[PDB]
């Protein structure tokens, strides 16, 4: 039979299953909604483990319950009691024998210890993954260090001094490849002469490179603390959410970038290199599977000053135009090629954030906290647990690193990059459209001819790279 | 076959924007929603008597990708214009949507509407009237919705379907 | 894409976390952190196919050892490490084969024979003890360093084009 269980009196996780604190969905079961208990006694299972359940849940609980309140839970959820001697173990002791005690061993071996240890496990999960709790409340990390470092017994102690020294790792808190990366690339620009570096004077698969590395790095720096509750949306984002902040400013300065680069070069034979060389790096950023930077520039593409540009569009090479376009389609029917695609490349990759912020936002605005059944409120998990899946996808692409040597001079020639310089949003992208207008008048108006800005080569030295010995 | 409108829906972020698309599109009763669904922004409606489909576009949650707007904007043939009636910030905001809307789509009458939403029941700010005003002075309809009841959900996009139509 | 669920087992300390952090992260773990469960994804192409593994890493600490029926029956293929410089560790290799084959109540279940540390150079379990136990499997070995990488992709591919292939 099954192992009888203490009394829900004096522990609460025993109470039995209903459908007043646990609704499954439709070969573990998944879980729709429960009581804080019911998925806290699900979440450190004695049948089974849920490593899913368990990032879900150490992403998403905030909005359920609190810190400090969900250590107190898992801490009354560890101290389970034992049951006392039966009939047989009675007998036994009352002829001076050693009783069998098998039911209690049973219980020990079949109930308490997997639950301890999946309490722990949610403690080193919390603890290595979730850190920022205990980063913002000294006196929750204070609590775990005392929880931790007073269990006793010898069936847990490997996993409690470890997670102690976990802890007091991450109290204080290196890449290997398959191959070396391919050597950098230079063109007009030499290295060490910074003062040179501009869109047609460094090596435009350089330019790629490092703004992918750039890209890259700003991408697997968001964490999931910062996306759950939409606090990027919130009043506090600036706070919240600094990573994915700088993140989108970076892509915002780099389309701008490539708007003002366009549209300040008057010359409409330069102006044609300028784009050429743009697309270009577009090609690269393709190559490269930086889905960001691709995007970047076809949002500069489909800008308002850019795209009525049709002398400088009639000038663009077929191919160019061609790879433009297939860039284009991959948003098009709400990103649907895009979404396809990043599906199916082998990474590393850069993704677009966007598209993972409209759907976490949705999700948390379309479904309810809670569901009413039986007169109780029941938290809705599947909610959450649609959250969750969207941070997942998120942290799985942030684990693989690219194998591309970072120029350390190009790498901050981009950080630095300031294209709207001290003007406002409004004036400076005002200024953009009526460059645009006066590089190419809206029609009657005739085409003026502009002088040459540009003193050096214009011919791109091409996207496939090169390697001497 | 059937008339196909793509709506774009603009407006200020961190004020329950998102309801607007939720509340259409949704299981009307049920409150419910999977925006990852291939078609979770797709709805056949018959306005007037007539079948269309709307294909409805919300970035809600981009608004910092500030350069995409005119990516975004392109796209669409009708906008919803939609500002929080409890944050004047976001009203003050709609006249640069609307000279955005203008200039990307290189048209003076552009089909659009101006939805004032209820997301909350924090205080007012916005009074009606300061929104029709501003909607007259446009010469666009004004409509305000519920981000919790569905009051002028279907209103919105009808009204903007029905601007299109006249056009 | 289609999703492989692959499983790593094997005594405490042989390198299942290190080997499964190699491969995901490109990063070599020096600490021995006993694992309870962790679970990991990595999206990639193998033989021109794109997947998606999900890799739960085990614990081999012999006080977990009552708690191994229930992820032997989620997964798919397994991955059966020892370490080449510890002897116990390669004859607990049996006991965790066993144990999947009861679990799954099958002969013939995906596995890879796995002798990792190979960076090491005071071997103590030679190949080609390992690889006549792996034949008797009906399996491949493949020799790793979670250190260095070396066989570390070749392992977990391996284990997936078994997969593919049951
Ligand atoms: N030299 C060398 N050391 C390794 C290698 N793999 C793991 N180690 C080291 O061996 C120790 C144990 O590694 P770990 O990955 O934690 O082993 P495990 O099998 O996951 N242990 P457990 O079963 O308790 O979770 C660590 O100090 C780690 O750095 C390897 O290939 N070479
Ligand atoms: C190659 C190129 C395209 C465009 C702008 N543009 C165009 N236009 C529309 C208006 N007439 C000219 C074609 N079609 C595009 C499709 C996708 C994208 Cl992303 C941008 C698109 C503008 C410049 C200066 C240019 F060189
Ligand atoms: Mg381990
Ligand atoms: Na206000």
């Amino acid at each position: 039979g099954q192992m009888r269980l203490p009394s829900a009196d004096v522990y609460r996780f025993a109470e039995p299953d209903s459908e007043e604190n646990i609704i499954f969905e439709e070969g573990i079961p998944i879980i729709k909604a429960g009581t804080v208990i019911k998925l806290i006694e699900r979440l450190t299972y004695h049948m089974y483990a849920d490593p899913n359940f368990v990032r879900t849940f150490l992403t998403t609980y905030r909005s359920f319950c609190k810190p400090q309140e969900l250590l107190s839970l898992i801490i009354e959820r560890f101290e389970i009691p034992e049951p006392e001697p039966t009939e047989a173990d009675r007998i036994a002791i009352e002829n001076g024998d050693q009783p069998l005690s098998a039911e209690l061993k049973r219980f020990r071996k079949e109930y308490i210890q997997p639950v301890q240890l999946r309490v722990l496990n949610v403690c080193r999960h919390w603890v290595e993954h979730h850190f920022y709790d205990f980063e913002r409340d000294a006196y929750l990390l204070q609590r775990m260090e005392e929880f931790i470092g007073t269990v006793r017994g010898k069936a847990m102690k490997k996993w409690v001094e470890s997670i102690t020294k976990i802890i007091q790792r991450k109290k204080i808190a290196n890449i290997t490849f398959q191959s070396s990366p391919p050597t950098v690339e230079w063109h007009i620009s030499r290295p060490g002469h910074i003062e040179t570096f501009d869109l047609l004077t460094l090596h435009p698969i350089e330019i790629a490179r490092q703004l992918t590395l750039l890209e890259s790095d700003l991408y697997r720096a968001v964490q999931p603390s910062e996306l759950v509750g939409s606090v990027w949306t919130k009043e506090d984002k600036e706070i919240n959410s600094p990573n994915l902040l700088k993140m989108i400013r970076h892509t915002t300065n780099l389309t701008l970038w490539f708007e003002k680069c366009i549209v300040e070069t008057e010359n409409l034979e330069e102006r044609v290199a300028v784009v050429s060389r743009i697309i270009e790096i577009l090609q690269v950023f393709q190559e490269l599977n930086n889905f960001n930077g691709v995007l970047e520039v076809v949002s500069a593409m489909n800008s308002s000053p850019v795209y009525r540009l049709d002398h400088t569009f009639e000038q663009i090479p077929s191919r160019q135009k061609k790879i433009l376009e297939e860039a284009h389609e991959l948003s098009e029917d709400h990103y649907k090629k895009y979404l396809a695609k990043l599906r199916s490349i082998n990474p590393p990759c850069v993704p677009f954030f966007g598209i993972y912020l409209t759907n976490i936002l949705k999700t948390e605005e379309g479904n309810p906290e809670v569901l009413k059944r039986h007169g109780k409120e029941l938290i809705n998990f599947s909610k959450r647990r649609k959250v969750a899946e969207i941070t997942g996808e998120i942290q799985q692409y942030q684990n693989q690193p690219y194998c591309l040597r970072v120029e350390s001079d190009i790498k901050r020639f981009f950080e630095n990059l300031n294209p709207m310089g001290n003007s406002m949003e409004k004036e400076f992208t005002d200024y953009l459209f009526n460059k645009s207008l006066e590089i190419e008048p809206r029609n009657p108006k005739p085409l003026p001819r502009f002088p040459k800005k540009y003193s050096y080569p214009l011919k791109s030295p091409g996207v496939r790279p090169s390697n001497p010995r | 076959g059937m008339t196909e409108y793509k709506l774009v829906v603009v407006g200020a972020g961190g004020v329950g924007k998102s309801a607007l698309t939720i509340q259409l599109i949704q299981n009307h009763f049920v409150d419910e929603y999977d925006p990852t669904i291939e078609d979770s922004y797709r709805k056949q409606v018959v306005i007037d008597g007539e079948t269309c489909l709307l294909d409805i576009l919300d970035t809600a949650g981009q608004e910092e990708y500030s350069a995409m707007r005119d990516q975004y904007m392109r796209t669409g043939e009708g906008f919803l214009c939609v500002f929080a009636i409890n944050n004047t910030k976001s009203f003050e905001d709609i006249h640069q949507y609307r000279e955005q809307i203008k200039r990307v789509k290189d048209s003076d009458d552009v089909p659009m509407v101006l939805v004032g939403n209820k997301c909350d029941l924090a205080a007012r700010t916005v009074e009606s009237r300061q929104a029709q005003d501003l909607a007259r002075s446009y010469g666009i309809p004004y409509i305000e919705t519920s981000a919790k009841t569905r009051q002028g959900v279907e209103d919105a996009f009808y009204t903007l379907v029905r601007e299109i139509r006249q056009h």
